[PDB]
């Protein structure tokens, strides 16, 4: 399951958490999470075991044990915690709450208590983490990005165009470009001031795209750093250039027919290591494989009762 | 055949909305404005251009949009933008001068018309000759006139009119006789060639037919000299009573400009000016203002204003005011005040008292606008208040009558209290302090106090604002004796009829512990005893039954008093709500809910001191023995049971065993079971089983429960129809029926557990809403109101409900047409559930698709559809539509102020022959439903879709934003009204228990409710610092309702897709 070269992870309303084989589309093992949609999966860099962060919880399977069930649970958090985001050094667990508070939590500890609080006003829809590993980027529903230095406990916080909520963030590999996703449908990009060790890092505005007319749901970066991908509810993903800033491939699920009302809102993303594929979740029950310049799709992921809103991708060694 | 012709326009509309429905067409929208129009529905029709604004800039150059918008100085200043930046063109010109014939601009509409003369085309030629006679006519220039005038065809309405006006200046009156009547049949053709599909021209005709009629008078004006005060009086008559916007009123003065110069017609054109000012005109009254002054536009801006007519400066001194210059316009009137003593003190020689009088109430009106700047350009402070103070008494001197003047003066010496109040409470938050205050207080307190009260004489019918503001001071002074004396002076002098307005406020204070104010209050509502006794025995019998002590005993006191002049009243009234209250809750009803009550806290709580208080008193509640036939066949069937069920709990009270208990529960279990099957089966009530005292009522004297007033016939119960259904639901309300003196039946709500009190101080400031919006020109021109309904409360637990006719929940009419039409009943709800298991624990972005998914596979006419179904005809479905849009935006805006919670499909209904909506269940009001902890209403008032819908297309645009923002307007200018009725039941004590309900001292809690209500009447209710004016306002209100994320987060009862 975690055994296999490729993890694959998919849930939704249907209660359940579905691995797939990438290469084939057959579903491997399924998991039991009653009681609660699925709002983020993150498979641990450790790649043993995988969080689940739902409602008032965060459960977190086994990726190696083949077949339990939550080997963690981290409870006594009020309304839905949103984004998950891991420490590559084994032991750290971030995440963004209904609650207005983003979370440092100690997997190598007991508690359901977490380490680290940082309250906002406004509940926070993600937090991402910096590659340097040493500040944290959260945005909140009010239109704030707080950039949070874990180290010099220094809050920061910028508001682009926002009257309107910051949906996701993210920060490329290489640690040169910040986007941020909001509800209008924009997609905002930064250049990062590299300051890390002695830290200045700083944000300069580079962009606004115009990427969708309806809520811009997830925004994510290529490995490569070379493309930038804006999952949306007008049942789109689109492939933006970092050179370029441009259009480079469009996946949609739009039907055919002006009187369909759609079915399908394109929830999450991933990307393959190599950057050349993408998989995408939607709220029509399936995952998809994607090919990232022709935009075929390579892969149907079929199995899931109800709607899917959660992907995880992983290629290590 | 007039009331046939309206009937296809109708019906054609409704297919042609119907039509749109399927596709947003302009082919469409064309036929649609004029659809609108022809049934004289100019608002509608404006929605439909909003819309083909906001959808299609197609039409295109928006300074033809601000002219088809009737936004003339907008357009104008679009047209010089689309000149100076293209070229000549013929066609822009031709508007652009448009514009200046509407605002009256006849100056540069004869330049423009003149210094450009080419005009090659021949169609420009011939429209710019009707326009330019109009502009010489208003700059005199006759000569012109004629010009242009023998360019205009003698076929056009237009032609034959123009030269009856310059036969009337060149004395040729067979001439003007004959081209009147000429043009009267040039233009009665003219309403047949476009029958139907005209401009405002068919409104416009008026105007023409209006000024033809007028121009016949002007005629009677010129030879034979009898009439000249008789066509004055019918000129200056109609035109009080008359009610046309600015431009018309401008040719229709010009009419009168041929005969009677401003100099002498003086108050006419005023008058006039006045209007060109509340419109918003100022240019224009500053002209008319400029040319009676017959001195500058104040070029001379530094010198002093003319004194030559006093009345003429006051005017351009207040058109100053709204006009932009207003340090200037308040220093020009503390000097024109001053010039004004003197030019009476000395230059009034006696035989002259018309003049004095005149020139001292314009003094006052003067005074009262001094005052007004001054708070206005300082607001209030240690310095301001002794000066404005100055002022008001100086307005109350000159006029001594006049509601606003002593009005004003009360309410600046209220606010001089509450601005030490308020800012003693600042300084107590960082001995001789007191001792200044209550110098201080005492010295603002007392002139306030006689202030009101010479208001309020002054206001009969329309005080309730200045009557409660007497009781602030009265309740609010625990009584320094100087306060109490000026209390017990204008009680005296004050009107009995004053106080009934205001019984239920006096009544919430019987048990005042200040010894001084409870005194008057009991001697005051003993005299309302004496005169008016019903207007009393109804609210004075509820709290003669009070747990409260002194409540009821102080109650009873008035009702003895009263005794000693309508005994039997008071023993029928004693009686027939002893009844009521019996009927209400049965005592089986009583066990049904205090066995659940008593399971919980033992069965789940370990509670048994508990649960001996919720038993006990079921059981000492029938040690009194039974009293009705239903109250015996009950002792029988379940009596001994429970007689001796309280053996085994008091067997377990003195052992303190735990098997003694259980004997007792045994048994209590047993009844549960028996009743609980015969609950269902509870769904009538015979008089002779339930209550016999009642079924034996004939001809009492007992007014019909909230029917009395004076002005009206008493109408008294006279028989009791001897059955109740009782409403299956939780409570199981009784649908009571009465029959009257009169001989109408009247149908009630007997509610059991529901304290009515709260209703009851709504319905009273919906009340004073009506009121406002009966007063309000354009809301009465509309018909604004609310469906108010008689709310008479019986004790804390129970009180009567009026049964309004005709209607419907929201709920029903669905239900009916969900089932009629073989939809499943809540099948938005199966959908989002089938979708999402856990719809309620979803992120507000996962929610949003979810409740978006069910919008898009239902259908959101139902409503909109069954209301056509219904409709006998469709001019019938138009009114019952237009009544429905406008009734509902009333409320919403009412209900925002009001912070009216839980507007679910069943708190709401709809009239089924007027169609106007109406609300029931006042339980959450202000933030308080938003406030919750669980599920909290985004919402401001339901704005729901299938409401949207059921609308005319372009809803939104259309009546129901004109009709928020006029109902908004009237709000906002009578906001101390709306909040002094607000304020008197925020800090009523006793009705502040739904306040300490934010937990499923309170002084403070008070205070920002209140503060909360004052902003959204001073548009600060959404940012704090910008001070919105009403258009944003009520935009950011319907978008707050309209907001997917908040509708998504509605409870699910809420219906927020219905
Ligand atoms: N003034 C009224 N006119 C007509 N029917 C009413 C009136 N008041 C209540 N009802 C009826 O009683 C039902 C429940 O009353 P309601 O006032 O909503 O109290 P609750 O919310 O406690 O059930 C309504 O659905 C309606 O049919
Ligand atoms: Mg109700
Ligand atoms: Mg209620």
């Amino acid at each position: 399951v975690g055994s296999d070269p490729v993890i694959l992870a998919t849930a939704g309303y249907d209660h359940t958490v579905r691995f797939w084989q990438a290469h084939s589309g057959i579903c491997t093992r399924t998991v039991q999470h009653q009681d609660s949609q699925v709002n983020a999966l993150e498979v641990t860099p450790d790649r043993s075991m995988i969080a689940a962060a739902g409602y008032q919880h965060i459960r977190m399977y086994d990726l190696n044990s083949n077949n339990p069930n939550p080997i963690i649970s981290y409870d006594g958090v009020n309304k839905n915690i949103a984004s998950v985001g891991f420490h590559e050094d084994g032991r750290w667990m971030y995440t963004g709450g209904e609650d207005c508070t983003a979370r440092i939590w100690d997997l190598r500890s007991r508690n359901l208590q977490c380490q680290r609080i940082f309250q906002v006003n406004a509940p926070i829809n993600c937090v991402c983490l910096h590659p340097n590993q040493a500040e944290l980027i959260v945005g909140d529903q009010s239109g704030a990005i707080h950039i949070w230095d874990l180290k010099t406990d220094h809050n920061e916080q910028l508001i682009p165009e926002p009257e309107v909520s910051i949906t996701s963030a993210h920060i490329d590999p290489d640690a040169s470009y910040m986007a941020a996703v909001n509800s209008t449908g924009n997609c905002y990009v930064w250049n990062l001031t590299g300051g890390i060790g002695d830290e200045v890092t700083q944000l300069i505005p580079k962009t606004k795209i115009p990427a969708h007319t309806r809520y811009a749901l997830q925004c994510r970066f290529s490995p490569d750093s070379t493309l930038l991908a804006t999952c949306s509810a007008d049942q789109t993903c689109k492939i933006w250039r970092t050179s370029n800033f441009s259009l480079m491939t469009e996946l949609s699920i739009k039907s055919g027919n002006p009187g369909e009302s759609s079915r399908g809102w394109m929830w999450g993303c991933a990307f393959s290591g190599d950057s050349q594929y993408i998989v995408t979740a939607s709220s029509d029950n399936l995952a998809r494989l994607w090919c990232v310049e022709t935009g075929e799709i390579k892969r149907e992921y079929g199995g899931h009762q109800k709607a899917v809103v959660c992907l995880a991708f992983n290629d290590s060694v | 055949e007039r009331a046939a012709k309206c009937r296809a326009y109708a019906k054609a509309l409704h297919y042609k909305e119907l039509e749109f429905q399927k596709g947003p067409t302009p082919a469409i929208l064309e036929s649609l404005i004029s659809i609108n129009n022809k049934l004289q529905q100019p608002e509608a029709a404006a929605g439909v251009l909003e819309y083909a604004m906001k959808h299609f800039g197609e039409l295109e150059i928006q300074a033809t949009w601000y002219e088809k918008l009737h936004e003339w100085e907008d357009a104008l200043v679009a047209y010089d933008k689309k000149m100076d930046t293209n070229k000549d063109d013929p066609e822009l010109m031709l508007g652009r001068m448009r514009c200046l014939e509407a605002l009256g601009e006849w100056g540069q509409l004869h330049q423009q018309c003149c210094e450009k003369w080419t005009l090659v085309n021949d169609e420009t030629q011939a429209k710019m000759a009707r326009m330019a006679a109009a502009a010489a006519w208003g700059l005199g220039q006759w000569d012109s006139m004629e010009e242009y005038t023998c360019m205009i065809p003698r076929d056009t309405h237009d032609g034959a009119f123009y030269r009856a006006v310059l036969a009337l200046h060149q004395d040729l009156f067979s001439l003007a006789q004959q081209c009147i009547d000429k043009a009267r049949d040039l233009l009665d053709a003219e309403l047949t060639a476009m029958a139907g599909e005209s401009y405002s021209r068919a409104y416009g005709a008026m105007v023409s037919c209006h000024m033809l009629s007028e121009l016949e008078e002007v005629i009677q004006y010129k030879l034979v000299p009898e009439r000249r005060e008789i066509i004055r009086q019918i000129w200056w008559e109609r035109l009080q009573g008359c009610q046309r916007i600015v431009e018309d009123w401008q040719k229709i003065l010009m009419v009168r400009s041929l005969v009677v110069s401003p100099h002498e017609d003086m108050r006419t054109w005023l008058k006039y000016a006045s209007l060109c000012g509340k419109s918003g005109r100022l240019a224009l009254a500053h002209k008319t203002l400029v040319l009676l002054l017959g001195v500058d536009p104040s070029r001379q801006l530094d010198h002093p204003l003319p004194t030559v007519h006093p009345q003429v400066t006051y005017a351009y001194m207040k058109n100053m005011w709204k006009s932009a210059r207003k340090i200037d316009a308040f220093q020009h009137m503390q000097h024109f005040v001053q010039t004004m003593q003197q030019q009476a003190q000395h230059a009034i020689a006696t035989e002259d008292q018309q003049h004095k009088q005149e020139l001292h109430k314009l003094m006052a009106r003067c005074f009262l606008k001094l005052g007004e700047w001054q708070l206005n350009l300082q607001g209030i402070n240690e310095s301001t208040i002794p000066k404005v103070l100055q002022y008001y008494s100086a307005a109350t001197e000159h006029d001594r009558s006049w509601y606003k003047a002593w009005h004003a003066w009360a309410v600046m010496n209220f606010e001089a209290v509450l601005h030490y109040k308020h800012q003693n409470q600042a300084r107590d938050e960082k001995k001789k302090v007191t001792e200044d205050l209550s110098k201080t207080l005492l010295m603002y307190t007392v002139p306030a106090v006689q202030g009101f009260f010479r208001s309020i004489s002054l206001s009969r019918g329309n005080n309730l604002q200045d009557t409660l503001r007497v009781l602030t001071l009265w309740f609010d002074y625990g009584h320094w004796p100087d306060v109490n004396e000026a209390l017990v002076e204008g009680v005296k002098a004050i009107q009995i009829d004053t106080w009934l307005q205001v019984i239920p406020q006096l009544i919430a204070r019987i048990d005042t512990p200040r010894p001084l104010v409870g005194r008057l209050i009991h001697q005051l509502l003993t005299d309302i005893g004496r005169y008016h006794p019903q207007a009393l025995i109804y609210p004075l019998t509820v709290a003669s039954k009070s747990t409260t002590t002194a409540r009821h005993n102080a109650a009873n006191k008035i009702l003895k008093n009263m005794c000693e002049h309508s005994n039997t009243l008071v023993q029928q009234a004693m009686m027939v709500s002893e009844e009521l209250i019996r009927v209400a809750i049965l005592w089986h009803e009583m066990w049904h809910e205090g066995l659940e009550e008593a399971s919980r806290l033992y069965f789940g709580e370990r509670n048994v001191k508990g649960m001996f208080e919720v038993l006990e008193p079921l059981h000492a509640m029938m040690e009194r023995g039974p009293q009705t036939l239903k109250e015996t066949s009950f002792n029988q069937a379940y009596g001994r049971d429970l007689m001796e069920a309280q053996e085994w709990c008091r067997k377990y009270m003195k052992s303190g065993n735990v098997k003694d208990l259980t004997q007792a529960w045994d048994l209590y279990y047993h009844v549960f079971r028996r009743i609980s099957k015969q609950l269902p089966q509870l769904t009538s009530l015979e008089l002779q089983y339930v209550s016999p005292k009642l079924l034996m009522c004939r001809d009492l004297e007992l007014a019909v429960p909230g029917t009395y007033d004076p002005n009206q016939p008493i109408i008294r119960i006279q028989s009791i129809a001897p059955s109740l259904q009782v409403i299956t639901s939780k409570q199981r309300p009784r649908k009571l029926t009465l029959m009257g003196s009169n001989g109408h039946e009247f149908v009630f709500l007997l509610k059991g557990h529901e304290d009515l009190r709260q209703d009851e101080r709504v319905m009273q400031l919906f009340g004073l809403v009506n009121t406002l919006l009966a007063n309000d020109p354009t809301s009465l021109r509309k018909n604004l109101s609310i469906q108010r309904y008689a709310v008479i409360p019986l004790s804390t637990n129970s009180g009567l409900i009026g049964w309004v006719p005709h209607c419907d929940t929201l709920h029903a009419l669905i239900r009916d047409y969900r089932e009629k039409k073989k939809i499943l009943l809540n099948i938005e709800h199966r959908i989002m559930l089938r979708m999402a298991p856990d719809y309620d624990h979803l992120t507000l972005m996962q929610k949003v698709e979810v409740f978006e998914h069910a919008v898009n596979n239902t259908a959101g006419d139902d409503l909109a559809k069954l209301l056509w179904l219904k409709s006998p005809s469709s001019e019938v479905w138009f009114d019952r539509r237009t009544n429905y849009t406008r009734s509902l935006a009333v409320m919403s805006m009412v209900g925002y102020i009001l912070g009216l919670g839980d507007r679910h499909p069943s708190n709401l209904m709809l009239d089924r022959l007027s169609g106007k909506i109406l609300h029931i269940d006042f339980g959450d009001c202000f933030e308080v439903a938003m406030t919750r902890e669980k599920f909290p209403e985004k919402i401001p008032f339901r704005l729901t879709r299938m409401l949207t819908n059921a609308m005319e297309v372009t809803g939104l645009d259309g009546n129901y934003r004109i009709t928020c923002h006029t109902v908004m307007e009237v709000l906002r200018e009578h906001k101390d009204s709306v909040m002094a009725v607000l304020e008197a039941f925020v800090y009523d004590p006793l009705l502040n228990w739904r306040l300490m309900d934010t937990n499923t001292a309170l002084n403070k809690k008070a205070i920002q409710i209140i503060n909360r209500v004052r902003d959204k009447l001073t548009g600060r209710d959404f940012s704090h610092d910008d001070t919105l004016d009403v258009p944003t306002q009520v935009e950011l209100l319907i978008k707050q309702a309209t907001s997917h994320e908040n509708l998504c987060q509605c409870y699910i009862g809420w219906c927020p897709f219905w």
